């Protein structure tokens, strides 16, 4: 999920522009639903994922707001020392403790009802039982018991009119998430609200904690610990699932390095001084088709061709890979150019030479993957630097800056030696695959797909009902743009394939089923009515409902 | 006690709800979602409350069941029930109005069979009335669990356990700090400007 905010001081016409692209994966019908709520204190306009009473992405004519994936740790797993005699007892403080159990009844169509038992410890519910090791893993969450509080805090942020009313609502948030601020005055802000626990020095963040009473939470950390950035001297705030702020250690699930997908958006800001609204919108144009892991390997490939002897062994594809701008180019397709194909197979051979010897058999698939977009294979809703690539990058600096305390994964062989061997192995693999002719090498272009089944593995529609177009775009599922001109409020959103997910008994579909699909492909954007004046003028249909509740 | 909820749609079929009360605002909002995406939301609640196998039955290999046990394990229904009841009158009408608004159009489906979606005919089952507990669960199952419940500790422990078997506690823990580093490189990319 990517978001980049701009301050009027960095904009030509002097308007606050907030563009958000949250990526959850592309599904049919649309993942996000557009709504404009007016009255009872609320005066908001925009769209929200699934169907939540709250609005994640939109504006209230006073301030806009975006969102991304949570980059902070809130969930810890504790390993309880199980009794060697009894399975339901665990060692907690002094002495033994019995687990709590509750029975859930699963209803199945065509078959009898299935029954299961869920065990619970002092920390939380268990996820995995290991009987031969004598340890059970329980899941303790910091946001547990504060589900509705985080739901309502996200709701009341729509009624807010300033940064101080934006910040105190974030203090009520328990779940790990990122919030973004942009007002009509010209101010932009960022906060990462979460109920952060204060862990002891004995506890390692990457591995499970001791569930015996010796290693427990000291308490919930204060709000001052939560990272917050309001109006940076640079005049822009960029976040693409990257690190929250400097001073925060890596979580158990997310690991970051100097090579990050954030640099794909930020590098566009260090070109010109002032950008127009149309130009800032065209940041998504380049970031979608640009390669993520190209900016960091290119300097490490320049010192290759030279002073490397021009004896043509190989240097055949190495000199060409340099003429690559790091972009997907369709022609058939079929990628226009053998540069991406060679670079893909080069990285795959780099994992074989360095990582596979040290990485165990079970976790070998976590580092062998290159993390590239493909035509047929089920690719994720967001393309990233793979864990195999991240280790290669930070250890490549370790040769330039030696450290005795750390161990080098390259070991005996230098950087230039391994990168040469991988280049020879990549060329040898493609020579027997697509012929000896180098110029004719090409890989099938990645197809952008809208799957009928959602993220969790449940069909949202009938099987087969899918939309697909050639050319994978590293965008969000929904792209919103809030521009605060001198007028000055303009909301513009784009969500494929459309608003209505209705299909008639005969087979015909709603007119608002495919109306936004073609608009999304061309990086275009639709205007949405914000104020009470123009909504009654640009209305297509009106329906009045009647309610009679009992207070 | 009778309130009117005026729902108005634009050129791209996007609803705009006008009301005066908390119950009324989310009644029209609940009514609009039922018109556009009825089957999508019926399958949404089941994905997070754990009732997918009730209408889809067993998967090619108990895929809808094995999963149905996984989702029920993650949350506790008793803990959420207290949290909803603890809310005030105006706060509860947000979820109740959403449930009653969705059921308003749902009750109209029984009256006129032409309003029934195609997906209900193909999968061969009848739609169910939405409750206030379901509305909360749709947010808790997708938001907070799939973004604030991401855990990868047990797999990290198994890797460190395997590395200490082949290389010992000296080299195994040294190689573990290279593959899964405790702290990121001191020069990464951060949102706030450093220094
Ligand atoms: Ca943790």
């Amino acid at each position: 999920s990517n978001l980049w905010s701009t301050r009027p001081e960095r904009v030509q016409e002097g308007s606050t522009v907030l563009i958000n692209g949250p990526q959850f994966g592309w599904y049919n019908p649309a993942y996000t639903y557009g709504i404009g709520l007016h009255g009872a204190g609320f005066d908001v306009v925009g769209n929200t994922p699934f169907a939540y009473p709250i609005v994640l992405f939109g504006t209230n004519s006073e301030i806009a707001w975006g969102a991304t994936a949570g980059p902070q740790d809130v969930v810890d797993i504790y390993q309880e020392k199980l009794n060697p005699s009894r399975a339901d007892q665990y060692w907690f403080n002094n002495a033994w403790r019995t687990m709590e159990q509750r029975k859930e009844r699963i209803q199945v169509r065509g078959q009898a009802d299935r029954e299961m038992t869920i065990w619970r410890t002092v920390h939380g519910p268990v996820m995995q039982f290991d009987y031969d090791q004598g340890a059970a893993y329980s899941k303790k969450r910091s946001w547990d018991g504060y589900e509705v509080q985080s739901l309502l805090a996200w709701l009341n942020v729509a009624k807010a009119r300033n940064w101080t009313e934006f910040l105190d609502q974030a203090s009520k948030m328990a779940i790990s998430i990122n919030w973004y601020y942009a007002d009509k005055h010209g101010n932009i802000g960022y906060v990462s609200p979460a109920f952060l626990p204060q862990r002891p020095a004995d506890q390692d963040i990457r591995v499970p904690a001791k569930g015996d009473g010796s290693m427990e939470w000291l308490g919930i950390k204060s709000f001052d610990a939560i990272p917050k950035a309001y109006n940076p001297p640079q005049g822009y705030l960029v976040n693409w699932n990257n690190k929250p702020a400097p001073d925060k250690t890596n979580t158990d699930t997310y690991y970051w390095t100097y090579g990050d997908r954030m640099n794909e958006l930020v590098s566009q800001y260090q070109q010109k001084d002032l950008f127009s609204v149309q130009e800032i919108w065209e940041f998504n144009q380049k970031a979608s088709y640009s390669d993520v892991n190209w900016r960091y390997f290119r300097p490490h490939l320049e010192k290759l061709a030279q002073q490397l002897p021009a004896d043509d062994s190989s240097k055949a594809a190495l000199t060409m890979l340099l003429a690559w701008d790091g972009m997907e180019q369709d022609q058939g397709g079929q990628n226009a150019g053998p540069a991406r194909v060679l670079f893909k197979t080069w990285l795959e051979e780099m994992y074989k030479q360095v990582l596979m010897p040290v990485v165990p058999e079970s976790h070998r698939a976590m580092y062998s993957q290159t993390g590239f977009a493909t035509q047929q294979g089920p690719n994720p809703g967001s393309i990233n630097l793979s864990m195999g690539t991240k280790v290669l990058l930070r250890a490549l600096v370790l040769e330039a800056h030696p450290d005795p305390k750390r161990v080098n994964v390259f070991g005996e062989r230098s950087s230039q030696e391994i990168m040469h061997t991988a280049l020879q192995n990549a060329q040898a693999r493609l020579s027997q695959e697509q012929g000896a002719q180098m110029a004719r090498w090409t890989m099938p272009t990645s197809v952008h797909r809208f799957s009928d089944k959602n993220f969790t593995g449940t069909p949202q529609t009938m099987p087969g009902n899918t939309f697909a177009f050639t050319g994978y775009q590293n965008r969000g599922t929904e792209n919103n743009r809030v521009v605060f001109d001198a007028k000055g409020v303009e909301f513009c959103d784009a969500m494929p394939p459309g608003q209505s997910g209705f299909t008639d008994r005969n087979g015909v579909r709603s007119p608002h089923y495919e109306d936004q699909l073609k608009l999304y492909e061309n990086f275009e954007c639709k205007t949405m009515d914000v104020t009470h004046a123009d909504i009654r003028r640009n209305a297509q249909s009106s329906t009045m409902l009647l309610i009679q509740p009992q207070p | 006690q009778v309130q009117s909820v005026e729902v108005m749609r634009d050129s791209y079929g996007v609803p705009h709800v006008f009301a005066d009360s908390h119950y009324g605002l989310y009644y029209g909002y609940g009514y609009a979602v039922a018109q556009d995406r009825l089957f999508q939301m019926d399958m949404a609640r089941r994905s997070f409350v754990g009732t997918t196998a009730a209408v889809l039955g067993p998967g090619e290999q108990d895929a809808y069941v094995k999963y149905d046990m996984q989702v029920r394990q993650n949350f506790t229904p008793a803990s959420i029930q207290r949290q909803i009841a603890a809310l005030s009158k105006d706060e509860r009408d947000i979820f109740r109005g959403y449930a009653d608004g969705y059921n308003a159009y749902l009750e109209q489906v029984r009256r006129r069979p032409e309003l029934l979606p195609k997906e209900y005919v193909d999968f061969d089952f009848q739609p169910e009335p939405l409750t206030d507990f379901d509305v909360v669960m749709i947010w808790v199952g997708s938001m907070a669990n799939r973004f604030s419940d991401t855990n990868l500790e047990v797999t990290a422990l198994a890797m460190r356990q395997s590395l200490e078997k082949q290389h010992g506690p000296e080299r195994g823990r040294a190689l573990f700090d290279e593959l899964l580093w405790i702290n990121d490189t001191t020069a990464p990319t951060t949102v706030p400007a450093p220094a």
